[PDB]
Protein backbone atom coordinates (compact mmCIF):
# COMPACT_ATOMS: atom_id res chain seq x y z
CA UNK A 1 0.00 0.00 0.00
CA UNK A 2 2.86 2.41 0.79
CA UNK A 3 4.20 1.47 -2.67
CA UNK A 4 1.20 2.23 -4.35
CA UNK A 5 0.24 5.50 -2.30
CA UNK A 6 3.67 6.85 -3.67
CA UNK A 7 3.58 10.13 -5.44
CA UNK A 8 6.26 8.41 -8.95
CA UNK A 9 4.63 5.19 -9.52
CA UNK A 10 1.40 6.83 -10.83
CA UNK A 11 1.63 10.65 -10.39
CA UNK A 12 4.95 11.93 -11.57
CA UNK A 13 6.54 10.57 -15.12
CA UNK A 14 10.23 12.22 -15.03
CA UNK A 15 13.13 10.65 -16.41
CA UNK A 16 15.71 11.62 -13.66
CA UNK A 17 15.85 8.09 -11.12
CA UNK A 18 17.04 10.32 -8.34
CA UNK A 19 14.88 12.86 -6.88
CA UNK A 20 11.83 11.04 -8.33
CA UNK A 21 12.09 8.52 -5.71
CA UNK A 22 12.80 10.59 -2.89
CA UNK A 23 9.57 12.74 -3.54
CA UNK A 24 7.75 9.87 -2.59
CA UNK A 25 5.97 8.43 0.51
CA UNK A 26 8.56 5.05 0.55
CA UNK A 27 11.38 6.51 1.05
CA UNK A 28 10.20 9.24 3.97
CA UNK A 29 8.94 6.01 5.44
CA UNK A 30 12.11 4.06 5.25
CA UNK A 31 13.54 7.12 6.79
CA UNK A 32 11.33 7.31 9.34
CA UNK A 33 12.21 3.69 10.47
CA UNK A 34 15.75 4.35 10.16
CA UNK A 35 15.73 6.90 12.80
CA UNK A 36 13.19 5.21 14.85
CA UNK A 37 15.80 2.35 15.00
CA UNK A 38 13.59 -0.74 13.61
CA UNK A 39 15.17 -3.16 11.53
CA UNK A 40 14.36 -2.74 8.03
CA UNK A 41 15.23 -6.59 7.06
CA UNK A 42 13.19 -8.01 9.97
CA UNK A 43 10.38 -6.05 10.18
CA UNK A 44 9.83 -5.37 6.79
CA UNK A 45 9.88 -7.98 3.69
CA UNK A 46 12.89 -8.47 1.60
CA UNK A 47 14.28 -7.00 -1.51
CA UNK A 48 13.80 -10.44 -3.08
CA UNK A 49 10.53 -10.79 -2.29
CA UNK A 50 9.45 -7.44 -3.21
CA UNK A 51 10.96 -7.59 -6.48
CA UNK A 52 9.38 -10.84 -6.98
CA UNK A 53 6.09 -9.81 -5.94
CA UNK A 54 3.37 -8.96 -9.07
CA UNK A 55 2.74 -5.60 -8.11
CA UNK A 56 6.02 -4.51 -9.58
CA UNK A 57 4.61 -5.31 -13.30
CA UNK A 58 1.24 -3.69 -12.51
CA UNK A 59 2.62 -0.79 -10.78
CA UNK A 60 5.97 0.23 -13.00
CA UNK A 61 6.33 2.68 -15.69
CA UNK A 62 9.92 2.08 -16.10
CA UNK A 63 12.65 0.37 -15.05
CA UNK A 64 14.37 3.42 -13.31
CA UNK A 65 11.55 3.54 -10.81
CA UNK A 66 12.20 -0.36 -9.85
CA UNK A 67 16.20 -0.07 -9.74
CA UNK A 68 16.14 2.85 -7.52
CA UNK A 69 13.53 1.29 -5.36
CA UNK A 70 15.72 -2.00 -4.57
CA UNK A 71 19.21 0.73 -4.22
CA UNK A 72 17.41 2.43 -1.95
CA UNK A 73 16.18 -0.48 -0.09
CA UNK A 74 19.33 -2.06 -0.05
CA UNK A 75 21.14 0.56 1.04
CA UNK A 76 18.87 1.39 3.91
CA UNK A 77 19.09 -2.75 4.77
CA UNK A 78 23.32 -2.10 4.91
CA UNK A 79 22.89 0.93 7.02
CA UNK A 80 20.79 -0.26 9.11
CA UNK A 81 22.50 -3.65 10.23
CA UNK B 1 31.34 -26.16 -0.83
CA UNK B 2 31.13 -24.17 -4.05
CA UNK B 3 33.08 -20.87 -4.01
CA UNK B 4 32.32 -18.55 -6.83
CA UNK B 5 30.70 -15.06 -7.80
CA UNK B 6 27.05 -14.24 -8.53
CA UNK B 7 26.64 -13.26 -12.28
CA UNK B 8 23.18 -12.17 -13.95
CA UNK B 9 23.31 -15.18 -16.10
CA UNK B 10 24.08 -14.13 -19.89
CA UNK B 11 26.50 -15.40 -22.67
CA UNK B 12 28.88 -18.53 -21.28
CA UNK B 13 31.94 -16.29 -22.76
CA UNK B 14 30.76 -13.03 -21.21
CA UNK B 15 30.51 -14.90 -17.80
CA UNK B 16 33.46 -16.26 -18.17
CA UNK B 17 35.27 -12.72 -18.13
CA UNK B 18 33.12 -11.42 -15.53
CA UNK B 19 34.64 -14.74 -13.34
CA UNK B 20 37.58 -13.75 -14.43
CA UNK B 21 37.97 -9.56 -13.74
CA UNK B 22 36.14 -10.51 -10.43
CA UNK B 23 39.30 -13.01 -9.27
CA UNK B 24 41.40 -10.20 -10.59
CA UNK B 25 39.57 -7.75 -8.27
CA UNK B 26 39.47 -10.05 -5.36
CA UNK B 27 43.80 -10.72 -6.29
CA UNK B 28 43.93 -6.68 -6.32
CA UNK B 29 41.58 -6.20 -3.26
CA UNK B 30 44.14 -8.96 -1.05
CA UNK B 31 41.05 -11.26 -1.21
CA UNK B 32 43.83 -13.91 -1.82
CA UNK B 33 42.20 -17.09 -0.70
CA UNK B 34 38.93 -16.75 -2.33
CA UNK B 35 39.92 -16.09 -5.65
CA UNK B 36 42.11 -18.89 -5.71
CA UNK B 37 38.79 -21.16 -4.09
CA UNK B 38 37.25 -19.29 -7.05
CA UNK B 39 39.50 -20.35 -9.39
CA UNK B 40 39.93 -23.58 -8.56
CA UNK B 41 35.88 -24.31 -8.67
CA UNK B 42 35.82 -22.52 -11.67
CA UNK B 43 39.08 -23.10 -14.14
CA UNK B 44 42.45 -23.85 -12.79
CA UNK B 45 44.81 -21.42 -12.91
CA UNK B 46 44.99 -17.82 -13.59
CA UNK B 47 47.76 -15.70 -12.69
CA UNK B 48 50.78 -16.66 -13.80
CA UNK B 49 54.74 -15.22 -14.42
CA UNK B 50 54.84 -11.34 -15.74
CA UNK B 51 55.39 -10.97 -19.28
CA UNK B 52 54.25 -9.73 -22.11
CA UNK B 53 50.99 -12.15 -22.27
CA UNK B 54 50.46 -11.49 -18.81
CA UNK B 55 50.41 -7.97 -19.66
CA UNK B 56 48.23 -8.11 -22.66
CA UNK B 57 45.90 -10.34 -20.16
CA UNK B 58 45.56 -8.47 -17.49
CA UNK B 59 45.21 -5.43 -19.94
CA UNK B 60 42.07 -7.20 -21.24
CA UNK B 61 41.00 -8.28 -17.84
CA UNK B 62 41.26 -4.56 -16.69
CA UNK B 63 39.12 -3.36 -20.12
CA UNK B 64 36.30 -5.87 -18.93
CA UNK B 65 36.09 -4.55 -15.65
CA UNK B 66 36.12 -1.12 -16.34
CA UNK B 67 33.17 -2.00 -19.04
CA UNK B 68 31.14 -4.06 -16.47
CA UNK B 69 30.92 -4.21 -12.91
CA UNK B 70 32.23 -7.05 -10.40
CA UNK B 71 29.53 -8.92 -7.93
CA UNK B 72 29.50 -11.24 -5.29
CA UNK B 73 26.05 -11.64 -4.27
CA UNK B 74 22.18 -10.94 -6.17
CA UNK B 75 22.71 -7.26 -4.37
CA UNK B 76 25.89 -6.63 -6.52
CA UNK B 77 25.04 -8.56 -9.76
CA UNK B 78 22.12 -6.35 -9.92
CA UNK B 79 24.36 -3.31 -10.87
CA UNK B 80 25.57 -4.86 -13.98
CA UNK B 81 24.66 -3.67 -17.40
CA UNK B 82 21.88 -6.17 -18.34
CA UNK B 83 18.97 -4.95 -20.32
CA UNK B 84 15.79 -4.93 -18.75
CA UNK B 85 16.70 -6.74 -14.90
CA UNK B 86 19.05 -3.65 -13.88
CA UNK B 87 21.55 -0.42 -14.59
CA UNK B 88 19.42 2.63 -14.57
CA UNK B 89 22.02 5.20 -12.84
CA UNK B 90 21.81 4.70 -9.51
CA UNK B 91 24.27 7.61 -6.74
CA UNK B 92 24.12 4.45 -4.81
CA UNK B 93 25.33 1.09 -5.36
CA UNK B 94 27.10 2.15 -8.60
CA UNK B 95 28.86 4.51 -6.61
CA UNK B 96 30.13 1.82 -4.27
CA UNK B 97 31.05 -0.05 -7.13
CA UNK B 98 32.94 2.57 -9.15
CA UNK B 99 35.08 3.04 -5.52
CA UNK B 100 35.49 -0.47 -4.52
CA UNK B 101 37.00 -0.52 -7.82
CA UNK B 102 39.12 2.24 -7.49
CA UNK B 103 40.23 0.82 -4.32
CA UNK B 104 41.35 -2.04 -5.79
CA UNK B 105 43.27 0.03 -8.39
CA UNK B 106 45.24 1.69 -6.34
CA UNK B 107 46.01 -0.98 -3.69
CA UNK B 108 47.17 -3.03 -7.22
CA UNK B 109 49.48 0.11 -8.26
CA UNK B 110 50.96 0.75 -5.02
CA UNK B 111 51.97 -2.74 -4.29
CA UNK B 112 53.81 -2.80 -7.63
CA UNK B 113 55.20 0.26 -7.15
CA UNK B 114 56.56 -0.67 -3.87
CA UNK B 115 57.60 -3.74 -4.86
CA UNK B 116 60.32 -2.72 -7.08
CA UNK B 117 60.53 -5.09 -9.39
CA UNK B 118 59.90 -3.87 -12.39
CA UNK B 119 62.48 -5.64 -15.31
CA UNK B 120 60.27 -8.93 -14.97
CA UNK B 121 57.15 -6.82 -16.52
CA UNK B 122 56.95 -5.78 -19.99
CA UNK B 123 55.24 -3.52 -21.95
CA UNK B 124 52.10 -4.57 -23.94
CA UNK B 125 50.10 -3.18 -27.17
CA UNK B 126 47.97 -0.20 -26.91
CA UNK B 127 45.78 0.98 -30.44
CA UNK B 128 49.13 -0.40 -32.25
CA UNK B 129 51.51 1.39 -29.57
CA UNK B 130 53.62 0.22 -26.85
CA UNK B 131 52.71 1.02 -22.93
CA UNK B 132 53.31 -0.03 -19.90
CA UNK B 133 50.79 -1.97 -17.65
CA UNK B 134 51.52 0.50 -15.08
CA UNK B 135 50.52 3.27 -17.24
CA UNK B 136 47.60 1.65 -18.53
CA UNK B 137 46.79 1.15 -15.23
CA UNK B 138 46.96 4.51 -14.56
CA UNK B 139 44.54 5.17 -17.54
CA UNK B 140 41.57 3.00 -16.32
CA UNK B 141 42.13 4.51 -12.91
CA UNK B 142 41.67 7.88 -14.44
CA UNK B 143 38.89 6.61 -15.93
CA UNK B 144 37.55 5.59 -13.44
CA UNK B 145 37.91 8.85 -11.34
CA UNK B 146 36.49 10.53 -14.22
CA UNK B 147 33.08 8.55 -14.78
CA UNK B 148 33.09 8.99 -10.63
CA UNK B 149 32.97 12.73 -10.46
CA UNK B 150 30.87 12.71 -13.50
CA UNK B 151 28.33 10.64 -10.93
CA UNK B 152 28.81 13.22 -8.41
CA UNK B 153 27.85 16.21 -10.87
CA UNK B 154 24.73 14.02 -11.64
CA UNK B 155 24.09 13.28 -8.25
CA UNK B 156 24.73 17.52 -8.12
CA UNK B 157 22.91 18.55 -11.05
CA UNK B 158 21.58 15.50 -13.34
CA UNK B 159 19.46 17.07 -15.68
CA UNK B 160 22.18 19.38 -17.76
CA UNK B 161 24.84 16.25 -17.60
CA UNK B 162 22.13 13.89 -19.23
CA UNK B 163 20.70 16.07 -21.45
CA UNK B 164 24.27 16.63 -22.44
CA UNK B 165 25.32 13.01 -22.81
CA UNK B 166 22.31 12.19 -24.30
CA UNK B 167 22.67 14.84 -27.28
CA UNK B 168 26.11 13.38 -27.45
CA UNK B 169 24.35 9.85 -27.62
CA UNK B 170 22.29 11.15 -30.77
CA UNK B 171 24.82 12.84 -32.16
CA UNK B 172 26.83 9.79 -32.09
CA UNK B 173 24.13 7.75 -33.33
CA UNK B 174 23.49 5.74 -29.87
CA UNK B 175 19.41 5.75 -29.44
CA UNK B 176 18.57 4.90 -25.98
CA UNK B 177 15.17 4.40 -25.12
CA UNK B 178 12.97 5.08 -22.04
CA UNK B 179 14.68 1.89 -20.69
CA UNK B 180 18.29 2.45 -19.91
CA UNK B 181 20.12 6.08 -19.29
CA UNK B 182 22.72 7.81 -21.41
CA UNK B 183 24.86 8.11 -18.38
CA UNK B 184 25.04 4.47 -17.61
CA UNK B 185 25.33 3.81 -21.81
CA UNK B 186 28.36 5.68 -21.37
CA UNK B 187 29.46 4.32 -18.44
CA UNK B 188 29.42 0.76 -20.10
CA UNK B 189 31.42 1.88 -23.13
CA UNK B 190 33.82 4.02 -21.26
CA UNK B 191 36.43 3.17 -23.64
CA UNK B 192 35.75 5.93 -25.75
CA UNK B 193 36.55 8.63 -24.30
CA UNK B 194 38.16 9.99 -27.45
CA UNK B 195 34.89 9.78 -29.24
CA UNK B 196 33.03 11.51 -25.73
CA UNK B 197 35.11 14.59 -26.29
CA UNK B 198 34.94 14.92 -30.14
CA UNK B 199 30.80 14.81 -29.09
CA UNK B 200 30.90 17.53 -26.81
CA UNK B 201 32.99 19.52 -29.40
CA UNK B 202 30.29 18.84 -31.71
CA UNK B 203 27.74 19.79 -29.58
CA UNK B 204 29.50 22.88 -28.31
CA UNK B 205 29.98 23.61 -32.27
CA UNK B 206 26.22 23.12 -32.83
CA UNK B 207 24.94 25.09 -30.13
CA UNK B 208 26.95 27.93 -30.87
CA UNK B 209 25.81 28.00 -34.57
CA UNK B 210 22.15 27.31 -33.89
CA UNK B 211 22.42 31.01 -31.59
CA UNK B 212 24.06 34.80 -32.35
CA UNK B 213 26.76 34.55 -28.78
CA UNK B 214 24.35 38.07 -28.09
CA UNK B 215 22.68 36.52 -24.97
CA UNK B 216 23.25 35.34 -21.44
CA UNK B 217 22.17 31.31 -21.29
CA UNK B 218 24.71 30.52 -23.91
CA UNK B 219 26.99 31.88 -22.26
CA UNK B 220 26.26 30.16 -19.17
CA UNK B 221 25.95 26.53 -20.69
CA UNK B 222 29.01 26.95 -22.59
CA UNK B 223 30.60 27.97 -19.55
CA UNK B 224 29.14 25.20 -17.47
CA UNK B 225 30.39 22.62 -20.24
CA UNK B 226 34.15 24.07 -19.89
CA UNK B 227 33.56 23.91 -15.87
CA UNK B 228 33.09 20.21 -16.84
CA UNK B 229 35.92 19.62 -18.65
CA UNK B 230 37.76 21.67 -16.06
CA UNK B 231 36.88 19.35 -13.36
CA UNK B 232 38.02 16.18 -15.53
CA UNK B 233 41.23 17.66 -16.10
CA UNK B 234 41.51 18.53 -12.88
CA UNK B 235 40.96 14.92 -11.17
CA UNK B 236 43.18 13.49 -13.91
CA UNK B 237 46.02 15.70 -13.43
CA UNK B 238 45.63 15.37 -9.75
CA UNK B 239 45.69 11.58 -9.71
CA UNK B 240 48.64 11.70 -12.10
CA UNK B 241 50.44 13.90 -10.03
CA UNK B 242 49.52 11.26 -6.76
CA UNK B 243 50.89 8.92 -8.79
CA UNK B 244 53.69 9.89 -10.15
Amino acid sequence: KAIKRDEWSATDGKDDPIEATKDSIFVKVLQNLLNKGIELKGYLPKAETLLQSEELNSLKTNSYFEFSLKANYECYMKMQS
Amino acid sequence: AVVKDSRPDQIAHDDKTKHLKAAFLRYCRKDILGAQSMVDSLFSDSDMEPDDELDLAVNQISVDLIDDYPASDPRWAESVPEEAAGFSNTSLILLHQLEDKMKAHSFFVDFLHQVGLFSRLSTCQTKGMLVATRLLLSEHAEKLSAAIVLKNHHAKLPVLVNSAIQLALDKRMCTVPQNLTAADVYFREVSQMEIIFECLVDKEEADLESTSIDSVEWANIVVNVNTILKDMLHVACQYRQSKN
